């Protein structure tokens, strides 16, 4: 039981510790750690791999499924209406909530032992984890019920799953462009943008749009951006006072707050008008876990920078030094050399502590330790890495909205003008949403808008 | 893979025609780089004590957190540019990408 | 991996201190370009019948070994500026860098 | 058992064969496939790779091997005298012969059924193909069993690892060196080789050493080479006695032909002397090979080229426009466009109705048929495939002899001194040899020169 055990034995690959762990106080202790399942049981002759459970391409997939037997698990079919399934137990105020999964471990239930919250059912197996992105699964969940009860008023005649299907286009959209419109260009800069995505042209048949082992690492520079706390506001976008800021060590897997504590909003609102932790290099990963990941409901409590760096290892990745070069980018070979790459006299310095040689860092640390990208959020070396990966999975992929045999012409215009705050002033139960890129916006008074200065989808042309 | 699709594939099955099972569910993960392990084949490198990267020991993970990441909570600097929406379309995004199943 | 190897390794195991099993014997191949089997992932392409590679019927080997390949021994045409010793060395090349085995 | 049999099941992936052929008239029959060896057995999402038994460094496996349990059983041990075991029974003119395999299921016994000359053991399982590539392995089993010797006259007190190490060296060495300096450039071109083969500035630990899976396909282009006979020529260069020009087929696995019809020399020679083939557009490959491939061991003989093709969907390697594209040359999607690139209307419009589309057309197809480089002779496509390979076995080898550390300065200058003219003139009891780039020369009044117009080694250098 790598939960339980500290054996360093098969499925396990145990975190030991340092003897001079503010938190871990006993070397016999560690942080339960298993390992990633090979893409061939029985080491032979062909390297070890690890596998992709979901798919590539940016479908909803977090919505809709990724296998036959889940995705047809999640909608209602007691019905031609082409739904998603929802919970029959519980509700927002008025809107729906997401139905339970049906484990036999569940963890969402350890929270609050005296409350029967076990855990949403959706797309993926982590819409848990914390009780924001259930609030997106959520979000994104209304919009397939939304979109195909407003389907099912202009073609009236269409099937159940043409009603569903059809919809489901109307939401990977939604995903997609504002991936692209929309997140990349923040995470990303305005300057490599315009290397890793250039703008759209055709599709290549030939673009692996696999993602990558690495970017699996690469695209966890995010864990750098979490708030101890989480943040719920009314809706005179005021603290909401059920209590309005809780540690995140006590929300992790609790799906009664959403269902008992408030609602949807309450959280959304939260996501908007509070300010997203920024980076620096003295303040990578907030306490609340890095030493209090999933507690109230684990053994011991893990350290997420630490897991990222051990999958490091388990997911045999090269450091920081091949992907430097995997990246037509220099490879500090010396304090020097690293202090200024780095532009860290102290950090390059701490980190040779640690590691010997660069050549030796694991992805992670070298990656949300650069100097942030002029006007991004994230150095180069990830910049370079996650911006590469967000071009094949655009160029890679058959049903890119736009590519010629998609979306006709028009269905393309009305799409084109989409908006996340739109998405959430259709199916939440909130009036003043941010104003454009509501990834950037966060100030009450202002830099904000009423929810009908506010565009709409048009579907007059499905 | 079809004479011809009006919607995708839920597993992201005949997405490319060529290689049907490009980008698809419960398939392995692409490499831009040949592995490191210490076997060679299939043994992360911090598994045997007194084994090394390249000439060095290698570091220990709650080691390196414990100095380069470990910040007084207090100091928090707050992003004015960015939104709190802005991590979570970080998660979501990376959940509808990416998955590896451990081993209950 | 050893230290200061003053010769080599026979199987080759370590050339690569990095990635030592690169280069090595018995690893399998590698892969420029995705894999194009009829399902995806193990079926040759001409194996099922009306399966088209891609809008096409997979043609039979013995005939295109027959149209495009045959021709009258008779008319052969000596590389006046090559010998032999040429496509020998073919060989003894091919058999120093690939071999791929069949089960008995 | 797929030699006896045709059913398309498992092992087997069978040749079926056509209408209208000549060799096989029955359309219930075909010409035997045991598909390749995976590298997963019982895998459900890994994609097909197929192993290589083999090094792909250039370190002279067919002579040393590749493993090593077989490897140790190659050298004679009684001795400290370091070397290579040598036919304890049955030899040249004093002159080693390679040893015998003991094998289960000898062909090269089948071929005269009266005489015993087996298989002979050595580095490559398949160095009895044809006498005239056993012969190589003979040359160069000797020039170590002689190196080995000479060293023991530069240095005593140095034992047997190390007088066969250091001779191991050498060899590797010399077959490095003459197929970078004097087969490669006539089998590439002049300019593909300054697209890839540029100079060798140093090793880069992040260069791919290993084989390309096509490789493996592409390096199959020099079954276009082949000439319909053996010929053996008499220490005067003619027409050589016993009999002169013996068909390619009853000498497929013909050991005792090596044995008892007369030495490796006469082979070895007379391989100087005779133009190799050319190829073109209107001779592929022959009938020798097309219709009579090893059939005095099987059932009926098969048709090489078309192993090629079959063993290319074996791998399941992409068509000719793939690598068309992968290489950055153009890709034709026309008859049209296909005379324009391997200027032939005539085998554009056949390879056309073969494949329907350029586009999967086999890569040996393709490649083959593709107009001679100039100066050289391969394709654009099987240039650009064979020259990258080479690039990297040569860069991503810590053991090239060029690289700082292996043979000193001072070792590697008369190291380059070495050409195998004369290593096929110091190991056989042949006088008059053919002039540097033995690959250029066939012509013999001369296009030959003697053994003291050529230099020697340096051993004195260790
Ligand atoms: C906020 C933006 C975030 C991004 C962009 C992000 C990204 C990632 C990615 C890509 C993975 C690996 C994916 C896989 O293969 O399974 C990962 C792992 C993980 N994340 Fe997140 N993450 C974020 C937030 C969080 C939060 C809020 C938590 C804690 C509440 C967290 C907990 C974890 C855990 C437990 C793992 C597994 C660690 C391991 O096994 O190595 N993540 N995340
Ligand atoms: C002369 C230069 C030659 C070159 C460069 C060459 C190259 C190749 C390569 C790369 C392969 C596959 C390698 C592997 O997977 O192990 C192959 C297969 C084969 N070759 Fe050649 N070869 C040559 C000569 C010959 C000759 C002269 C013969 C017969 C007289 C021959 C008979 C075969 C056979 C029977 C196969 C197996 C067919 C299959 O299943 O793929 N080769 N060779
Ligand atoms: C399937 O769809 C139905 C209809 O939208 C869902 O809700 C019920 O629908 C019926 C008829 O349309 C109404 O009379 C009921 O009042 C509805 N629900 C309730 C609680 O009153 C139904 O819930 C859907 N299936 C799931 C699993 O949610
Ligand atoms: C060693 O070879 C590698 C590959 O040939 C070179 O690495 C590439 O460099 C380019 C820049 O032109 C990068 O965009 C690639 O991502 C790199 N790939 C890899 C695998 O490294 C490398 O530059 C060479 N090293 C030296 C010192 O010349
Ligand atoms: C091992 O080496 C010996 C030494 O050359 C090989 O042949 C013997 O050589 C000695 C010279 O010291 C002769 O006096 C013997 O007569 C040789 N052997 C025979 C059978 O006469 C020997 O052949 C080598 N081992 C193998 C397996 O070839
Ligand atoms: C089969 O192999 C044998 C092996 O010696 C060849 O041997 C010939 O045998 C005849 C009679 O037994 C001798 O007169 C010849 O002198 C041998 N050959 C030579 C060059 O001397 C034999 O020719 C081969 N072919 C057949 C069809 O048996
Ligand atoms: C589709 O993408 C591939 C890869 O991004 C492009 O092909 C590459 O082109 C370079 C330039 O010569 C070659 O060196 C690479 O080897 C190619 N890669 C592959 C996989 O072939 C290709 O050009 C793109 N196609 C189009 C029409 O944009
Ligand atoms: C788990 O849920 C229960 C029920 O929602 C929580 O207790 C509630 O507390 C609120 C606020 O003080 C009261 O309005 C409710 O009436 C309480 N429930 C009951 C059954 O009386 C409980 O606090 C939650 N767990 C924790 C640790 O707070
Ligand atoms: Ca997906
Ligand atoms: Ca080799």
């Amino acid at each position: 039981n790598c939960e339980t055990s500290c054996v360093q034995q098969p499925p396990c690959f145990p975190l030991k510790i340092p003897p001079n762990d503010p938190r871990i106080k006993n070397q016999a202790d560690c942080i339960p750690f298993f390992r990633s399942c090979p893409a061939c049981p029985g080491s032979n002759i062909t390297i070890r791999n690890q596998i992709n459970a979901l798919t590539s391409f940016v479908d909803a997939s977090m919505v809709y499924g990724s296998e036959e037997p889940l995705a047809r698990n999640l909608r209602n079919m007691s019905n031609q209406l082409g739904l998603l399934a929802v919970n029959q137990r519980f509700q927002d105020n008025g809107r729906a909530l997401l139905p339970f999964d049906n484990l036999h471990d569940d963890p969402c239930l350890l929270t609050n032992r005296s409350a029967r919250i076990p855990c949403f059912l959706a797309g993926d197996t982590r819409s848990s984890e914390m009780p924001e992105l259930t609030s997106m699964h959520t979000l994104l969940l209304r919009e397939h019920n939304r979109l195909a009860t407003e389907l099912k008023s202009l073609n009236p005649r269409w099937d159940g799953e043409r009603l569903y299907q059809e919809a489901r286009k109307i939401v990977g959209a939604m995903v997609q462009i504002i991936t692209y419109r929309d997140y990349l260009p923040l995470v990303l800069g305005p300057t490599a943008m315009r290397k890793y995505l250039p703008t759209y042209r055709s599709y290549n048949d030939s673009v692996d749009p696999r993602i990558a082992n690495v970017f699996t690492n690469a695209f966890r520079y995010g864990h750098t951006l979490i708030q101890p706390f989480m943040f719920r506001l009314d809706n005179r976008y005021q603290p909401m006072e059920p209590n309005p800021r809780v540690p995140l060590s006590r929300v992790f897997f609790a799906s009664w707050r959403v269902v008992l504590e408030g609602g949807i909003d309450p959280i959304l609102r939260g996501l908007m008008a509070t300010p997203a932790k920024l980076n620096r290099q003295n303040q990578i990963a907030v306490d609340e876990i890095r030493e209090r990941l999933f507690e109230q409901v684990m053994r011991i409590g893990l350290d997420l920078p630490a897991l990222n760096m051990q999958r490091s290892r388990d997911h045999g990745l090269p450091g920081y030094n091949a992907w430097r070069r995997f990246c037509g980018l220099p490879q500090p070979e010396t304090v020097g050399q690293l202090g200024t790459v780095l532009r860290n006299l102290k950090l390059a310095r701490k980190l040779m502590e640690q590691y010997g040689t660069p050549n030796n860092i694991d992805i992670w640390m070298g990656g949300v330790s650069e100097p942030l990208k002029r006007k991004g959020r994230v150095g180069p070396l990830l910049a370079c890495i996650i911006g590469t990966q967000f071009r094949k999975l655009r160029d890679g992929d058959r049903f890119w909205w736009e590519n010629e045999g998609v979306f006709s012409m028009q269905q393309r215009q009305a799409l084109a003008q989409i908006s996340l705050p739109r998405i959430i002033c259709d199916n939440t139960g909130i009036t003043t949403v941010s104003k454009n890129n509501i990834f950037m916006s966060n100030s009450y008074p202002r830099d904000f808008v009423n929810c009908s200065t506010l565009p709409a989808l048009n579907l007059a042309s499905w | 893979c079809p004479e011809q699709d009006k919607y995708r594939t839920i597993t992201g099955m005949c997405n490319n025609r060529r290689s049907p099972t490009l980008g698809a569910s419960n398939r392995a993960f692409v490499r831009w780089l040949p592995a490191e392990y210490e076997d060679g084949f299939s043994l992360p490198y911090g598994w045997t004590p007194g084994v090394k990267r390249n000439g060095f020991p290698v570091a220990l993970a709650r080691a390196v957190s414990n100095e380069i990441v470990r910040f007084p909570t207090d100091q928090l600097t707050p992003d004015q540019e960015r939104s709190l929406m802005f991590m979570q379309w970080g998660q979501l995004l990376d959940h509808d990408l990416d998955f590896t199943p451990e081993p209950a």
